[PDB]
């Protein structure tokens, strides 16, 4: 029931790789510091989102077995998860404990960042649904890896190969859940339940960037490739 | 091609 030695090695390795990410405080200190125009915020979004993809590619290449997968399946997994991984990381940063009234301010800042009204509620409803589960850093790290190695994506040719890589991560995560929350025997299942709501953010990701309240929507070549914009 | 940059980041190193 307790993490095996193989599971403890897997977990610590996923944690190290996950830890190579931009410090949350860097992101929130800036948003809180002062109010920016919808234009300055659109630019902050594109630079953060370009850096997020670059780090995600490095995190993914380190996942045990990912490099043994067919090359075309490797691109399909990365392309299929990149936007979901971005919102999951945004949800993590959003629910990090801040000084009194700071998350209120962070929330007011994001609300008036330039994003369209139609996307506000679903986004904050998702970030809130995430904050309700009170996830640990190990849970965020494992859930990101599970999101990336989803064998039920589109354009995946060899699904059973992906399943084989995702299963040990699900098993470690399940054990952590049955420890971090013995009183919530539904914790593992709700974490998996959130993954379904996250897929809904895929439906309109391109439109979320396009409807931002700016006169022009300039993106980087890499973002154009990942999000489905030009 | 279609995911030229993504293919590069994955195939470098
Ligand atoms: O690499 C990383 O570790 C990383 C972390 C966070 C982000 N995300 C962002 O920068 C944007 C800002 C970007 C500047 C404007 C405010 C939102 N962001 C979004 C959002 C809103 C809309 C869309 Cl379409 C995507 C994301 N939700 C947020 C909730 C927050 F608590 C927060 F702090 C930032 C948040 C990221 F890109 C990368």
């Amino acid at each position: 029931m307790e993490l095996t030695p193989d599971q403890q090695t897997l977990l610590h390795f996923i944690m190290d790789s996950y830890n190579k990410q931009r410090m949350p405080q860097e992101i929130t200190n800036k948003i809180l510091k002062e109010a920016f125009s919808a234009e300055e915020n659109f630019l902050i979004l594109t630079e953060m989102a370009t850096n997020h993809v670059q780090v995600l590619v490095e995190f993914t290449k380190k996942l045990p077995g990912f490099q043994t997968l067919d090359h075309e399946d490797q691109i399909a997994l990365l392309k299929g998860s990149a936007v979901e991984a971005m919102f999951l990381r945004s949800a993590e940063i959003f629910n990090k404990k801040l000084p009194s009234g700071h998350s209120d301010l962070l929330e007011a800042r994001i609300r008036n960042s330039g994003i369209s009204d139609e996307y506000i509620t679903p986004m904050f409803s998702f970030y809130k649904s995430i904050g309700e589960l009170k996830m640990t850093q190990e849970e965020y790290a494992l859930l990101t890896a599970i999101v990336i190695l989803s064998p039920d994506r589109q354009y995946i040719k060899d699904r059973e190969a992906v399943e084989k890589l995702q299963e040990p991560l699900l098993d470690v995560l399940q054990k952590l859940c049955k420890i971090h929350q013995p009183e919530n025997p539904q914790h593992f299942a709700c974490l998996l339940g959130r993954l379904t709501e996250l897929r809904t953010f895929n439906h309109h990701h391109a439109e979320m960037l396009m409807s931002w309240r700016v006169n022009d929507h300039k993106f980087t070549p890499l973002l154009c490739e990942i999000w489905d914009v030009q | 091609k279609d995911h030229q940059l993504l293919r590069y980041l994955l195939d470098k190193d």
